[PDB]
């Protein structure tokens, strides 16, 4: 619970440290000039407030990082006792930092020489002690143990002696002071090289460039320079071991002197020399050196200075601005302008691990998630299909996986939201035909609840008015409270579920996304940035939560040079903790006393929300003493990812209470791979079956294909050549018509064909016909209708075959492309109105076409693909470490299990990324993950058997 | 005897009863008989084939249950 | 007997009940004492929720032990 | 001498030598009394393995000893 950013009595040593010393004028002579900020004055900008301060955060940094490294498979540098810089406890911490408050309080100049160093430290160490002198009642008691411990920091910040490598509290101070020079020294690489090497010591590599890294943040949140590293330096190295340097002459060669056994051996550190010919080595020179290369991760590497987004001279502004000077001023301010900082170095680093998100919005609907809806929908209208362990629609029997199928797939969100108001009322004919019993989740000794009766006479005395405005709410308030109902429908929504009628499943998977429509029409409230959830799990489950958690916090880290974001990747994709928060309308609020005090909550879910994605709907009415409470149906691409997992004090239970801070990530790499075809492919089965009855009722209702009203109206045709009818009829008839019969006869008697599609276009309209004025023209029409009926009712038929001949094989394209070769009207009305059975089907197919496919790999073919080398290459070189290794005694080999085991999982994650950042249709290359498993394979018996072998030889040992 | 149906463009069907061997200028009489309309004034169709008075059903080769089509011919016989 | 239901909003109030007695009598206890009505109120014990119709014997509340009292209305 | 050897599977077995034994002859002395194969045998007691070429005499086992022996 202990922070810098956040402890008062750090703080306040902080402002005494400002108030008396740091923030006084430099009574010395050398470079104590005062400082101008954007016309605000700071008298000490190398050694003042924002310069201790910083150092604080170091150590908070530093230990912070140690900490996580420890959480990895990582050895630390011990000390001369077995303590490293990860055993460094919150409330040391807390001394360090106090310590470190005075360490530059006395300074008078800004000289450099041993005997002004040892005067100010001189007068820094009595500072501090003068400030314990002062608050001893308050510090001596608690926050120190006795004067011994006071003046073991004291001491140390005298350094009489020059060790600075002997303790915990040692090292911290002085490395958190010393780093603090990255900002101003002008040989940047040369620096950096050295205080890299100097902190992978005791803290370790992927540790340092976090802490590096944080540095750059806390220069810019601090309003001062971040330099750049430029691997192509041209300029002079500088050996940081003294003021030395390096020097080639003659042939093109570094000087050196070869002791024994050694070969060429290190380079004479030429103090500053005056030579020829000779010249000095340069920066890249340095870095490209074999000893560097294999042991710098910034070689070849480069770190653009400044600030990104703006030019120099924009930056050059920003740097001599009021915030520089608030900065070195203002005590609250600079240490909320690193908490803010450090908090981001949280967040960024996972961002990074994961492709790219776009915008906050959620998805849109795919072809199940249509289908989904209309089931819903039906299901709601026609409540009639409900039996005691199936709904039947259209010959279509959906069983209760299916329901739990739609609740585990289906984003219930995008299915709420086709959904109508229309949808909603249906409620109360649903809970009209329903008088069905719910059960409690858990409490098996519970009444249970008639849920069909509850809901229509809460309606009777609610909802008066029958407002449907209303009803959403009323629905949401049976959400909430009704243990009865919100039990059942959360443990059925999330699979957790025990001894669920297929009535209960079914209207969860109804109410579902009904509520979630509730909510997003009815909140009209602004989405919180924090949220707070609590559950009530054993203390032993909640610590495979921790452990869990602590496997992501612990490998994201902020980079420097290298990137370690696969590794973080894999961690987050093997212990991710959001699927917890998931596939159900989850209850949260906005105020912590609901979950800590009234329901005495020993988990507690802080979710921090500041990018608005994780849509959030109000539920109530909120005020003073109410729950102020939110719905969240987490988004499929969103996921909370752990920043920091703290212990708060314990419960009314006595049981400790743990509070893990997670924070929304939205990315594609978090969708989850589903099969589609589960709710779209029974309805198509659902729509074939109603054009089945269209078609049959339609074969037989007007029928028979009568061949001889066309020979007649053919023979009529040419007989009314010789009539003394108009000079037009006789022409219309042999010209027109004729041909029209023509191809009429020859679609009709041979198969189909899209001759009698394309002459029943040919047909002449009754406009044409009625221009004959009136006389044997009427009979000829009645004739040619006759015959019109006749090839339509034939390509009528055809459509509604080939359509459905269509559904069987899928095909949702072709379906309604035969749709749409039935005629319509003019051409076709002689089917009465089961038109509307059947426009009402090509309907259903016009908005299954309206799917939308979602991408996954959205860009960062180059991500997903990079990330993927260093994974595979990673667990591949993590297999072969293993596979030669030595096994002594029985802990090797106990480690080794643990180490398969661990392994087993990482290869799946090695398949998933293979398969989801695939792309065709054809087999999935899996020829690397197959070379590793088998290697699994081969060390899961070598181990297996090298384990009865030790555990053999201890039963031995032990008689 | 056999049956054969005469049409109109009208939109009446006329039936006769006749053997094979009658001319069609003895058809257009019986279509008088039936209908009420002067041999002078048809043309009988058959076929797309327009049938003369002198030559009888067999020659056309029109057998029974055939349909034929009469037409009104005005201003010549 | 003496209980304490707590509220939310940082106040603690102080009941004379019995052992005996229903929860909705508790709760209109509650009612007259800060006109709240008990249709909007639901009262916790030990992170449980306690029902109307039960007596305190049933979930074996005992004197001096704490409540917690939060409103949950309608939507509206 | 009398001599046992155990397996962890549970089942106790008496077997007949007296001295001189090296592994390379009690490797084939197993084979011959459960018709098991001897392709990879280790031995074991006082928790170590016995290698070949050192003599039973070798490790001073002695009568009635039990031994461990697992492949
Ligand atoms: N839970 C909360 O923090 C808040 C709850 N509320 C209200 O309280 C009522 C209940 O909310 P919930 O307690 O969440 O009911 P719920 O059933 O949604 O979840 C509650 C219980 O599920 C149990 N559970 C078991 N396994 C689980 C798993 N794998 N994942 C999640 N939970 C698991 C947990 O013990 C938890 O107590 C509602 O009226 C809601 O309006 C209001 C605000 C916050």
């Amino acid at each position: 619970g202990f922070s810098l950013y956040t402890d008062d009595t750090v703080k306040a040593a902080a402002q005494y440290a400002y108030d008396n010393y740091l923030g006084k004028p430099y009574t010395g002579s050398v470079e104590s000039a005062p400082a101008n900020f954007g016309g605000r004055m700071v008298y000490r900008q190398h050694h003042g407030l924002s310069h201790t301060l910083r150092t604080m955060a170091y150590a908070e940094l530093i230990v912070e990082e140690a900490r996580k490294a420890k959480l990895r498979g990582e050895t630390l540098g011990k000390f001369k006792d077995g303590r490293t810089i990860a055993d460094v406890t919150p409330q040391e911490l807390k001394k360090i930092m106090i310590a470190q408050a005075f360490f530059v309080a006395g300074r008078d100049d800004e000289a450099s020489d041993a005997k002004n160093y040892q005067k100010y430290h001189e007068q820094s160490r009595d500072a501090f002690l003068k400030y314990v002198k002062d608050n001893e009642s308050t510090l001596i008691p608690d926050v120190f143990k006795d004067q011994e411990d006071v003046n073991f920091y004291a001491r140390v910040i005298e350094d009489k002696s020059h060790d600075w490598e002997s303790t915990p509290a040692h090292v911290l101070i002085n490395q958190g002071h010393m780093v603090d020079l990255v900002r101003v020294k002008q040989p940047p690489e040369s620096f950096l090289q050295r205080y890299f090497s100097s902190m992978q010591r005791w803290i370790g590599s992927q540790a340092t460039e976090a802490v590096f890294g944080i540095q750059r943040q806390f220069f810019h949140a601090t309003y001062e320079v971040v330099a750049g590293f430029d691997s192509d330096n041209k300029e002079p190295h500088l050996v940081v071991s003294g003021l030395g340097r390096y020097v080639i002459g003659e042939d093109g060669q570094p000087i050196r002197e070869a002791p024994k056994k050694g070969q060429k051996e290190g380079d004479l550190k030429v103090f500053p020399q005056t030579y020829k010919n000779e010249r000095l080595m340069r920066v890249d020179e340095f870095l490209k050196l074999p000893e560097i290369q294999n042991t710098f991760p910034g070689s070849g590497k480069h770190l653009q200075g400044g600030m990104p987004g703006m030019n120099e001279m924009d930056y050059w502004n920003r740097l001599n601005s009021l915030n520089r000077a608030r900065c070195e001023n203002d005590v609250d301010f600079c240490l909320k302008q690193l908490q803010t900082a450090h908090d981001k170095a949280k967040i960024e680093p996972i961002k990074q691990a994961f492709q790219s998100s776009k915008g906050k919005e959620r998805r849109q609907p795919n072809v199940d998630e249509i289908a989904a809806a209309r089931i819903i929908q039906q299901i709601l209208a026609n409540p009639d299909c409900i039996h005691d362990d199936h709904v039947l629609i259209n010959g279509q029997k959906l069983e209760q996986q299916f329901f739990r199928d739609l609740l585990a797939k289906c984003e219930m969100a995008v299915v709420g939201s086709l959904l109508n108001d229309t949808d909603i009322g249906n409620i109360d004919t649903l809970m009209r035909h329903e008088k069905d019993t719910e059960f409690h989740s858990t409490n098996p000794e519970a009444v249970p609840v008639k849920i069909g009766e509850y809901w229509i006479n809460d309606q009777r005395i609610n909802n008066s008015s029958g407002n449907i405005t209303q009803k959403k709410h009323d629905l949401i308030f049976l959400m909430q409270n009704d243990a009865w109902y919100f039990s059942r429908v959360n443990a059925i929504a999330q699979n957790r579920d025990k001894g669920s009628t297929f009535k209960e499943v079914l209207i969860t998977t109804l109410m579902t996304p009904l509520t979630s429509k509730a909510l997003v029409d009815t909140s009209q409230a602004k989405p919180p940035t924090r949220l707070f959830r609590g559950l009530n799990l054993s203390e032993e489950f909640t610590k495979g939560l921790i452990d869990q958690a602590n496997a992501m916090i612990a490998n994201t880290t902020e980079r420097l040079f290298t990137d370690h974001s696969p590794e973080a990747f894999k961690q987050i994709k093997l212990n991710d903790l959001s699927k917890m928060s998931g596939r159900t309308n989850a209850s949260t609020t906005t105020e912590i006393k609901l979950v800590k005090e009234t329901w005495d909550s020993n988990v507690i879910f802080e979710m921090l929300d500041p990018d608005g994605l994780l849509h959030s709907k109000q539920v109530g009415r909120h005020g003073e003493g109410t729950e102020s409470e939110f719905s969240v149906y987490l988004p499929e691409d969103v996921a909370l990812v752990p920043v920091k997992v703290t212990l708060d004090g314990k419960t009314q239970k006595g049981e400790n209470r743990y509070v893990f801070t997670f924070v929304a990530v939205k990315s594609p790499d978090f969708t989850p791979r589903h099969e589609s075809g589960y709710a779209v492919e029974p309805f198509l089965r659902m729509q074939a079956a109603k054009l089945a009855e269209v078609k049959s009722s339609i074969e037989k209702a007007q029928r028979a294909p009568d061949l001889e009203t066309i020979f007649n109206l053919q023979n009529e045709v040419e007989a009314v050549q010789y009539s003394h009818l108009s000079t037009g009829y006789k022409n219309f008839l042999k010209n027109t018509v004729g041909p029209v019969l023509e191809n009429s006869l020859s679609g009709l008697m041979e198969s189909d064909t899209d001759t009698l599609s394309k002459a029943l276009a040919a047909f002449p309209s009754d406009t044409q016909w009625s221009a004959f004025n009136f006389e044997e023209a009427r009979q000829a029409k009645r004739q040619m209708d006759a015959i019109k009926q006749m090839v339509g009712n034939k390509v009528v038929l055809d459509a509604l075959t080939q359509c459905q001949d269509a559904l069987e094989k899928q095909n949702i394209a072709g379906a309604l492309d035969a749709l749409k070769k039935i005629p319509s009207e003019k051409e076709m009305g002689t089917i009465r109105r089961e038109l509307r059975e059947q426009i009402q089907s090509a309907r259903q197919e016009l908005e299954s076409l309206q799917r939308a496919v979602v991408t996954p790999v959205v860009t960062d073919e180059k991500k997903v693909r990079e990330r993927y080398d260093a994974l595979i290459e990673n667990t591949s070189k993590k297999i072969t470490e293993l596979e030669t290794g030595k096994l002594p005694n029985l802990d090797a080999v106990k480690k080794g299990i643990s180490n398969l085991s661990n392994l087993k999982q990482e290869v799946t994650v090695l398949r998933n990324e293979k398969i989801r950042m695939h792309v065709g249709t054809d087999k999935v290359d899996f020829s690397d993950v197959e070379k590793l498993e088998q290697q699994i394979q081969v060390i899961d018996t070598k181990l297996a058997d090298a384990y009865l072998l030790e555990v053999t030889k201890q039963i031995s040992a032990l008689e | 005897h056999m049956q054969i149906f005469v049409k109109t463009l009208t939109g009446k069907t006329i039936t006769l009863e006749v053997e094979p061997s009658d001319t069609i200028e003895n058809v257009k009489a019986k279509i008088q008989d039936k209908e009420g309309i002067p041999p002078d004034q048809q043309r009988l169709i058959f076929a797309g084939k327009q049938l003369e008075d002198g030559r009888t059903l067999s020659d056309y080769n029109i057998q029974k249950e055939s349909t034929l089509h009469l037409v009104l011919r005005l201003r010549g016989g």
